[PDB]
């Protein structure tokens, strides 16, 4: 696949 | 240099909250800005969830789990926070085996009250908001249908049945791809691209034989398979797909890929993997049209199709980027560019550090920075480089000095003029953060044992002081703060040492009494950016113009405030032959700067580099 779109961040996660 | 009597001031402003629940996982989301609403979604495994809401920047939390009526929530999708200041939150629950459709709890008042609805389908992807109007949503069901809602989830309508991928464009326009025979996997390279400006009332076909597509700002990219081979080129359109024009990029094979590293309104950075699994590629930079591409860097680092790269846009200073290259011996190295990709060089060596074993010449080495790749290899790199647009010319990151990125424990280095000069700030890995637009910095040690101390500096990482915030040390887990780097509250998470039964905990510290005074006219100095040689008639003129900021002095201890906005004063510079790039049918001969001809639309002469604002002087058509 080709990454032709910027991937914005998600959510802070911990554990 | 230190201020005194800060211990009591920090002691009064410290708040502890302890969550009574099983230790599973946590998720933190900020709803809007200037509201201080924080939603914490605790989950455990079977299915069981708890929801907490804080209206006070995280100093106190309330248990609103009964609002969602104690139902397990799917954390794979995550919370869908609405765009800008609208306070729209949507959650996705888990349903039984005989359910007709999924179920969502939706709120539109910053999670004060939630409403339960039953969908006609089973959403297989997170809900997406229309940027121009938050009342619109779309999602893909398990059967690959496309459902669009025009009243914020009240009702949905199916507008197609074989959609591979979809995403909002601009002005409430939807782009999606469809397949005919077989699944979306076996039919790759033989898809169609569809557009509809009426929310699925009227459709249109804008492409065929598509391999993938994406949006990169004011550009539309689509990778089209060749008619007789497996090679696929790149087609770019800026008219919502009304008309396409081939881009001047190499046609990659079936074992390679493209990747957009950063896309502005004018320039786009493209990465083209080289044939083979050598592990490196190349970078090209476009022009204002997004069609003509010129080679910028070689042997760029990119692990794999789904891998990671070290490319980083330094937001503090204009036109500064950092990335990692690959040497002849597979020894990674760091390069920096100040001309938006015009030239690349090594990071300047710190003036008061000694080269490590990796450097053969003990009087000649350079600084190297750890990034996503180093974290991937499981090294001691708690964080990647940090920088904020509103904090001018400040960069923080781990790094080591030598001829290649080493494997020893890294230190922390800071630059306060955009990246031209560096200096060691702390020793050993740390978690750092910036508050109040660079007014005060904070850092937490990265250790394998409980910690009960936090460091902070007011002179841009020059003088550090330690504050003991808790009597019972906790295992640190991470820092949290309001996005934008304009607040003064900082939240410190972790979990207590209790061996029989551990628990979560958060400490929030407010620095309102450390920065007692508000900055005045006197507490600002005029600073010229990109300054290298004062003798130059146009010293520090990048892309045709300069900029003179007003920056808070390090000595001045004062608060910028939430309404602070940076000040500037650009002045243009005369154009030269170095402000233009080549067109379709021309190239640059080596050792020269002219653009000669190489041995359908037509071009005459040169083209002006995007982002360049010079005027006057040389103008070769
Ligand atoms: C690199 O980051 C900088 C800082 O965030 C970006 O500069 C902003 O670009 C946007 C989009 O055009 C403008 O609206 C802002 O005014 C810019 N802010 C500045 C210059 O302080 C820049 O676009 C990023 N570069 C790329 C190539 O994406
Ligand atoms: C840090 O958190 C405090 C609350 O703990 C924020 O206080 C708000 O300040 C604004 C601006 O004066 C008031 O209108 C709000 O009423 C305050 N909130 C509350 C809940 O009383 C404070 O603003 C935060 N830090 C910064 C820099 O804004
Ligand atoms: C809350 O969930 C319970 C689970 O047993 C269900 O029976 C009940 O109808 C739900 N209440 C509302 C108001 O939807």
């Amino acid at each position: 696949e080709d990454l032709l779109s910027l991937q914005e961040p998600g959510s802070k996660t911990y554990s | 240099g230190r201020v005194r009597d800060f211990v009591a001031k920090l002691a009064n402003n410290t708040h502890q909250h302890v969550f009574d629940d099983l230790r599973g996982s946590v998720s933190l989301s900020w709803v809007g800005d200037s509201t201080g609403v924080i939603l914490v979604l605790t989950t455990f495994h079977f299915g069981q969830s708890k929801l907490y809401r804080s209206e006070d920047y995280g100093k106190n939390f309330k248990d609103i789990t009964d609002l969602i009526n104690n139902t397990f929530i799917r954390t794979e999708f995550g919370m869908a926070i609405g765009p800008e200041n609208s306070g729209k939150v949507v959650l996705t629950a888990e349903v039984s085996g005989g359910s007709r459709g999924g179920r969502i709890f939706r709120s539109s008042d910053f999670a004060k009250n939630f409403v339960q609805t039953d969908l006609p389908f089973h959403p297989l992807t997170q809900m997406m908001y229309s940027p121009q109007n938050s009342d619109y949503l779309l999602a893909l069901s398990t059967e690959n249908g496309l459902w669009v809602s025009k009243n914020f989830g009240g009702k949905w309508e199916e507008i197609h049945k074989a959609v591979c991928l979809a995403k909002w464009g601009s002005d409430n326009t939807i782009f999606f791809t469809t397949y005919a025979n077989g699944s979306c996997k076996a039919d790759l390279g033989a898809l169609e691209l569809w557009r509809t400006s009426d929310l699925g009332k009227s459709f249109k076909t804008i492409g065929v034989k598509i391999y993938s597509f994406g949006l990169g700002g004011r550009f539309l990219f689509a990778s089209v398979m060749a008619d007789k081979d497996t090679t696929r080129r790149i087609h770019v359109s800026t008219d919502q797909g009304d008309t396409w024009s081939m881009a001047q990029l190499p046609s990659v094979g079936q074992e390679q890929f493209y990747s957009i590293l950063a896309a502005n309104d004018d320039m786009v950075f493209m990465h083209v993997d080289e044939p083979g699994d050598t592990g490196f590629g190349t970078i090209f930079t476009s022009d204002d049209r997004g069609i003509v591409y010129s080679k910028s860097l070689d042997r760029h680092l990119y692990t794999t199709t789904g891998g990671e790269t070290d490319f980083t846009n330094v937001t503090s200073l204009r036109g500064v980027y950092i990335t990692s290259v690959l040497s002849e011996d597979n020894s990674i190295q760091t390069m920096i560019t100040f001309d938006q990709g015009g030239r690349w060089t090594h990071l300047r060596k710190p003036e008061n550090s000694e080269c490590d074993a990796t450097a053969k010449n003990k009087n000649e080495c350079s600084l190297h920075i750890h990034a996503s790749y180093s974290i991937s290899q499981k090294l001691n790199v708690p964080m990647a480089p940090l920088s904020e647009p509103n904090a001018v010319g400040i960069v923080i990151a781990h790094g080591s000095v030598g001829d290649a990125i080493s494997v020893m424990v890294p230190d922390v280095y800071i630059s306060d003029d955009g990246g031209y000069s560096w200096t060691k700030m702390l020793e050993g890995p740390h978690y750092y953060t910036i508050l109040d637009s660079g007014g005060i910095i904070v850092a937490i040690e990265h250790s394998s044992r409980p910690i009960n101390v936090i460091k902070f500096s007011t002179d841009e990482g020059q003088c550090w002081q330690t504050y003991t915030f808790t009597r019972d040390p906790i295992y640190f887990t991470g820092l949290a703060s309001e996005p934008g780097a304009r607040s003064m509250n900082i939240s410190i998470w972790g979990f207590t040492e209790s061996f029989l039964t551990s628990q979560w905990v958060s400490y929030t510290i407010d620095f309102k009494d450390i920065l007692e005074r508000n900055c005045e006219e006197k507490d600002y100095t005029i600073w010229l950016a990109h300054s290298t040689d004062p003798e130059d008639y146009e010293d520090g003129c990048i892309l045709g113009y300069k900029e003179q900021f007003l920056r808070l002095r390090k000595s001045s201890v004062c608060q910028n405030g939430r309404d602070y906005v940076v000040t500037k004063q650009p002045s243009i510079c005369l154009c030269s032959l170095e402000d233009f790039l080549c067109d379709f049918g021309y190239y640059r001969p080596e050792n020269d700067s002219k653009c000669v001809e190489q041995p359908h639309l037509t071009t005459n002469g040169y083209r002006k580099i995007p982002g360049d604002k010079c005027q006057g002087g040389v103008n070769p058509v």
